[PDB]
């Protein structure tokens, strides 16, 4: 079955119609100021017409920042496009760091493009080049059979596909794509051990145009048309032998492909679902990465970005002595919207380790739930939830369904968390 | 080689059986209707 | 030189390193540009002949090796279905898995009876994965077909299936060389429904057969089961130009006939048995008289001279 | 009729349907011609190096 | 290894029946300086024998287990001095007909590892791009010196292959950094470390 | 009359007919044959002396 | 879910001017005569299976593994050869069907499907 | 003869000094435009 | 050199040398300035296209 | 068995000239034994044994 991570118990942010936040719903409790801040940036994002509005999710380390921004992504669902990021992700050896901030903003930014695919399927019934501007192909199924006139390139990807005759392919003009998916059934009963694998030959139309939705993000027009992959000519297959390093992607390739999106929108062939950029632990930027987003806020293409945040006055990294409120410069906390996360009261601690106990399948006894209530509050709700596991796998080994209080005094002693680590440090 | 003359021309007495046998279903399909 | 080596895995401890990488290769990038091109009304001749030159030459160049250049470098613009998905998408392919892997071992032959076309192409599909020869007989088959095709399976045991629809008309088709007939699906018009129990039946008349029916359970499919009453010119135009003396062997072949088969080539077998025995042993005899002649010629003094540059000019020395 | 259809396999209600990439167009690059004539310098400037 | 005599095949009446032309063996007359001696081949070995161009005269290579013949060229016997062709005329081998006996070549695990991680690949697309591009140092991954662990260990289970563990002499260790004493942590407690 | 039956429908179904291959030309042609004799042998034919 | 023909080839013949050929597998139970398809031919030939080997064939890829030199054929030639060590004939059907498990890790699967020919750099760490 | 799928005709260009030297630098270095590999 | 450059093609029989002095044998006296990094990357990689492997340099 | 040309006749140089290059005829025994001493450096070895074109890197630097 699926497997439990931190965050699986998040399915929502928990607000009614008005937007108040219940104080238990969807997997969170407690963050009701956080949670209705969150479900206005998720109406932000609902709303799609505001581009380079960015968030800051601030509080110490447990407040649940990360739950309430994958609480927003369960909000917008799959269809928006999420993009989690860290602030480490930045640090990459091939491009700048800057280029990874632009990426990130650009797969943040999704397209809904309806194309048309023109499809030849078909038993290879005739292969007749011409010198070599063309090859007559004819193609059989249950409809019929029809002989096609094509380009140099299908051909001789058809011979990359070694495609002779009585052969079932399947040809995607739109991108001179031969697929050579088997040799037709009528030639199965030929012999008794033959080395190849016979498909029925194809039922519908020879040429069969259908359209479909195509889910892309900006980023991947930006990587497609930087390192081009379609194309038989000589010079770009002997480019698609060189390893396929990340490059600085120009501003001009970026207002090239807006231009197209641009077009594609007016013809109605594609619909723009501008998503969110999630940068978890973002004091790990520099101030160069910073200022850097400065700027790219201002575009009018910036999706919505979600910051967070648990550090109090950090020297701001590459700085080397200044210290700002979260890690972040002050420049950059003026265009932001900070979302205060609060710690939790021991009830909404035990609430949670509820839910994490419910999302794990684990029975838990009211003195054990109280119990580790009571360690969550003296260590933290981090440690908590993972004392339930063991605890369960103690229960299981002793023959019990549940946990009780002793399995979870075992695990207490059997564990440490920071606290009792450093006393004994 | 003229085992091979014969065996083609067997395969065309077969094929001609086989299709003088349809024809005769066909026949018998006609005089009835 | 230097060494190299094949035996190297990845993480399985098994086959040869392409099936893994078509295996587990599966991604398409999601989106496929052309590389862009440069735009320019009236390009210089000078810098279109070197752009030809280039081309011209790296192709001819790569010709040697262009089909491997290709299978390299070649975008995966498309990943199929896989073919396992059917079985798995329906719990009756599943059963009729077992059941026709079961009757392969067994010997016996099937008749696969499904009123839908569709679910026959899906049958198609569904046998191809198995390695399972048929034969389809549809409703769109001429009646003269529907016997061919019929014909063709009673005559050969090579093929195991025959795909046939209950929507078809099955007039002539009596004799039907298969033990055992399975019914995907339950027509749901009692008519049909009955002219298919009566073929079955007919099939029955001789020799016992089994019938199959799939009903999935816990569906309506369950419920409908157990009740359901709440309601020719082609060989002639061969013939002409076929000159005289085939029109003669016609004739000869048509009244006297032949038969390659006299009830004994078993015979054969043995017969090659005894030929490859009583060869064995003519090749060893010819082994040992051909090594006693080697032998003998052995036996005379093979060296009677020396050259005369390896006679005067000392040769070797005792050492 | 739909459950029976569905009943025998999903693939008469919904096919499974091939994964594609999306073909974009090669952008269009424009560009004056006398771009490409840089570089050339003139012949009887050009000795033999 | 030899001079090639004679090619000439042995024909029989043999098959499982046919009015063909059988041959069961292909005699091929060795002649090295010591003596000649008769082999009889698997008549499959004709292919090969054409394939390479070996006719009488030839200096030929013969694998024992491989089977495969491999014409290095022609005798120097029949070389005048007025022939212009050069890498064909090989001097006749000596010795026996029948030897080539142990060959012993010493490799580090890093020969082996260096070699498995790039092949030569001299042959194809990869020949010239490769080579073109300037063949940089890589990161070579644990699962390829586990590979090449197992394979190292085949080859000494089988008795071609003796380890022969050696010693690391690091001077100036003081010149590592911290992160390469913590690696160094790891590397000293392997099983396949040297000294 | 038993000429005009299929090899089937025929109460004496005799035994193993499954028609095999005619051959029907190829030429010239060289046969390859691997045969059990305890032990394994090959014989190499050639159709014609020209071959 | 594989399939697989395994068996003790006792008898294979190729006839080469397409090619035409036949091949005669036995278990321990049960012995079957092949008539060849071209790469059918084509895959025995670049194996080269004699009389004796012992071979499992792969029914959608043709591919042949031989297993060893089986018990009855065995010694084969006497031409120059070498040694011999010998396998068991395969038990039961040809034709046995099977399941194999292949395990793989995700950074393998990402390794492969980057770089078309990325797969090297699962051994040189050039990813 | 240039083909591609009524009179004269004037067409205006305006073109960057970075393009007109990166389109110069390789053969194809009209790419490094967009890829940035210049 | 022997280097050819075919000019053109003038359709009069698409371009036809003026005739200044239009002779056939044409010899003037030139001068070019290079600087020694010029020869040094002249002579750093082989010359480009000309050559059999040069090409995909 | 290498085939080097390294000129053109001495009956012309009559009307030529291109990449060619013109050589007056050898004198003296056709076939000649031949000692030439070779002036490397171990590292112009060692980028020559580098990768299979590493000569190149001789010039370019690019070792
Ligand atoms: N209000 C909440 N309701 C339910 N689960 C919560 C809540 N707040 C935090 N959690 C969870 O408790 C665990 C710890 O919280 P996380 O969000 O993973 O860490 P974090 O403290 O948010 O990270 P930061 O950036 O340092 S605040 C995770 O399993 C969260 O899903």
């Amino acid at each position: 079955t699926q497997r439990i991570a931190s965050h699986s118990h998040v399915k929502g942010l928990g607000l009614d119609e008005s937007g108040l936040a219940k104080q238990a719903a969807s997997g969170l409790v407690g963050q009701e100021n956080a949670r209705e801040a969150c479900g206005v940036i998720v109406e932000l994002i609902k709303s799609k017409k505001m581009a380079g509005r960015a968030v800051l999710l601030a509080g110490p380390p447990g407040t649940g920042k990360t739950a309430l921004a994958l609480a927003i992504a369960q909000e917008l669902g799959s269809k928006v496009p999420f993009c989690p990021m860290v602030g480490s992700e930045v640090y990459s050896t091939e491009i700048k760091k800057t280029e990874v901030l632009m990426e990130n903003f650009r797969r943040a930014i999704g397209l809904r493009i309806k194309e048309t695919k023109e499809v030849y399927e078909g038993e290879v019934t005739e292969l007749t080049p011409c010198e070599i501007s063309h090859v007559i192909i004819g193609l059989k199924t249950a409809k019929g059979t029809k002989q096609l006139k094509l380009d140099p390139s299908i051909f001789e990807s058809l011979q990359k596909e070694r495609v002779e005759a009585g052969d079932v392919i399947y040809i995607e003009a739109n991108s001179g794509a031969v697929k050579r998916q088997g040799r037709c059934d009528t030639y199965a009963t030929e012999f008794d051990l033959e080395a190849e694998e016979y498909v029925p030959l194809p039922k519908g139309d020879v040429h069969k145009k259908k359209e479909i939705i195509q889910d892309v993000t900006l980023h991947d027009l930006d990587v497609a048309n930087a390192r081009p992959q379609g194309g038989q000519d000589i010079l770009s297959m002997m480019g698609q032998l060189m390893k396929p390093k990340k490059t600085e992607i120009t501003d001009k390739l970026r207002g090239e492909i807006n231009k197209v999106v641009n077009k594609y929108i007016d013809q109605g062939i594609a619909e723009l679902v501008p998503g969110v950029l999630f940068v978890d632990e973002v004091h790990m930027l520099d101030i160069e990465c910073f200022t850097y987003l400065h700027r790219a806020l201002e575009s009018s293409i910036a999706p919505i970005v979600i910051f967070a945040s648990n550090r109090g006055n950090c020297v701001i990294r590459g700085t080397e002595d200044i210290t700002s409120p979260h890690g972040i410069p002050l420049d950059l906390l003026d265009r932001v919207m900070i979302i205060r996360t609060m710690l939790y009261t021991p009830q909404e601690m035990k609430q949670i380790i509820k839910i994490r106990a419910q999302t794990e399948g684990i029975n838990i006894s009211e003195e054990a739930l109280n119990h580790l209530g009571e360690i969550g509050t003296k260590t933290t709700l981090r440690y908590s939830v993972q004392l339930l596991t063991p605890a369960n796998l103690l229960a299981k080994i002793n023959g019990k369904d549940s946990i009780e209080k002793e399995h979870v005094e075992e695990i207490s002693e059997l564990f440490y968390d920071a606290k009792s680590s450093a006393k004994i440090l | 080689e003229i085992e091979c003359f014969w065996s083609n021309i067997e395969q065309v007495v077969e094929i001609k059986l086989r299709v003088e046998l349809e024809e005769k279903r066909k026949k018998a399909l006609n005089l009835q209707k | 030189e230097s060494p190299s080596e094949l035996m190297l895995t990845l993480c399985r401890c098994g086959e040869s390193l392409q099936d893994v990488i078509d295996r587990v290769a599966f991604v398409i990038p999601p989106v496929v540009a052309a590389p862009p091109s440069l735009r320019v009304p009236r390009p210089p001749p000078l810098y279109s002949h070197r752009m030809r030159i280039l081309r011209q030459g790296l192709r001819e160049h790569a010709a040697p090796y262009f089909q491997q250049l290709r299978q390299t470098t070649a975008p995966r613009l498309l990943q199929f279905p896989e073919l396992r998905l059917v079985q798995f998408d329906s719990g009756k392919l599943e059963a009729l898995a077992i059941l026709l892997q079961k009757l392969k071992s067994e010997g016996r032959r099937v008749l696969i009876l499904s009123q839908m076309i569709l679910m026959l192409d899906i049958l198609e599909m569904f046998l191809n994965f198995h390695y399972l020869t048929y034969v389809r007989i549809d409703e769109n088959a001429s009646s003269e077909q529907r016997q061919e095709l019929m014909r063709s399976f009673n005559r050969d045991r090579r093929i195991f299936c025959a795909i046939l629809s209950t929507h078809s008309r099955t007039t002539g088709i009596n004799l039907v060389e298969a033990d055992t007939v399975v019914f995907y699906d339950n027509d749901l018009n009692p008519v049909m429904d009955a002219k298919a129990q009566e073929w079955c039946d007919r099939i029955g008349r001789c020799k016992d057969i089994h019938i199959y029916r799939l009903v999935s359970g816990n569906s309506i499919e369950e419920k409908l089961l157990k009740n359901g009453t709440k309601d020719l010119e082609e060989l002639a135009d061969f013939m002409e130009q076929l000159t005289p003396i085939e029109k003669y062997a016609l004739n000869y072949l048509e009244l006297f006939h032949t038969s390659i088969e006299q009830e004994k080539e078993r015979n054969s077998e043995d017969a090659v048995m005894t030929a490859v025995r009583a060869w064995e042993f003519w090749n060893l005899k010819t082994l040992q008289e051909r090594e006693a002649r080697l032998r003998l010629e052995q036996e005379e003094a093979e060296l009677l001279t020396y050259t005369r540059e390896d006679a005067y000019s000392m040769e070797y020395v005792y050492e | 009729v739909r459950l029976q259809r569905i009943c025998n396999h999903p693939g008469l209600v919904e096919p499974r349907h091939p994964g594609s990439s999306y073909v974009a167009g090669p952008l269009e690059y424009p560009s004056a011609s006398l771009i490409l004539k840089a570089l050339e310098r003139d012949f009887w400037k050009e000795a033999d190096l | 290894e030899g001079e090639v005599t004679e090619l000439t095949p042995c024909e029989t009446e043999n098959p499982m029946g046919g009015y063909g032309k059988t041959i069961s063996h292909v005699i091929i007359g060795l002649k090295t300086a010591k003596g000649t001696k008769q082999l009889k081949l698997d008549p499959s070995i004709f292919e090969s024998l054409q394939k390479e161009r070996v006719e009488a005269g030839d200096v030929i290579y013969i694998e024992a287990n491989s089977g495969a013949v491999k014409r290095q060229g022609r005798c120097d016997t029949y070389a005048t001095e007025f022939d212009l062709e050069a890498e064909e005329y090989v001097p006749l081998p000596k010795g026996d007909v029948h030897k080539k006996k142990e060959i012993i070549q010493d490799v580090t695990l890093h020969d082996l590892d260096v070699a498995n991680a790039r092949p030569q690949g001299g042959q194809d697309i990869l020949s010239m791009m490769g080579q073109l591009m300037k063949p940089k140092k890589t990161e070579i991954t644990d699962k390829l010196r586990g590979e090449i662990n197992k394979v190292v260990n085949k080859y000494i289970d089988q008795g071609i292959a003796e380890l022969v563990p050696g010693v690391l002499f690091v001077d100036e260790v003081h010149m590592l950094d911290i992160e390469c004493f913590t690696y160094l942590h790891r590397a000293l407690e392997s099983s396949i470390a040297p000294i | 009359n038993l000429r005009s039956l299929e090899t089937y429908e025929r109460l004496e179904a005799d035994k193993k007919k499954q028609v095999h291959k005619k051959r029907k030309c190829p030429g010239p042609i060289i046969t390859y044959h691997s045969v059990t004799v305890r032990c394994s042998r090959t014989f190499i034919t050639f159709s014609d002396d020209a071959t | 879910e594989t399939e697989i023909i395994e068996g003790e080839v006792v008898e294979i013949q190729i006839d080469r001017p397409s090619k035409v050929g036949k091949l005669t597998l036995k278990t321990t139970e049960m012995e079957t005569i092949y008539d060849l398809g071209t790469k059918m031919i084509e895959s025995l030939t670049k194996d080269k299976v004699q009389a004796g080997d012992v071979i499992t064939i792969d029914k959608a890829t043709g591919k042949i593994s031989k297993l060893g030199r089986s018990f009855t054929r065995a010694r084969d030639y006497d031409a120059m050869g070498s040694q011999t060590k010998f396998v068991q004939c395969p038990d039961g059907e040809l034709q046995k069907r099977k399941e194999v498990v292949h395990t793989v890790s995700l950074h393998e699967i990402d390794v492969i499907n980057s770089r078309t020919q990325g797969f090297l750099a699962l051994f040189s760490g050039d990813t």
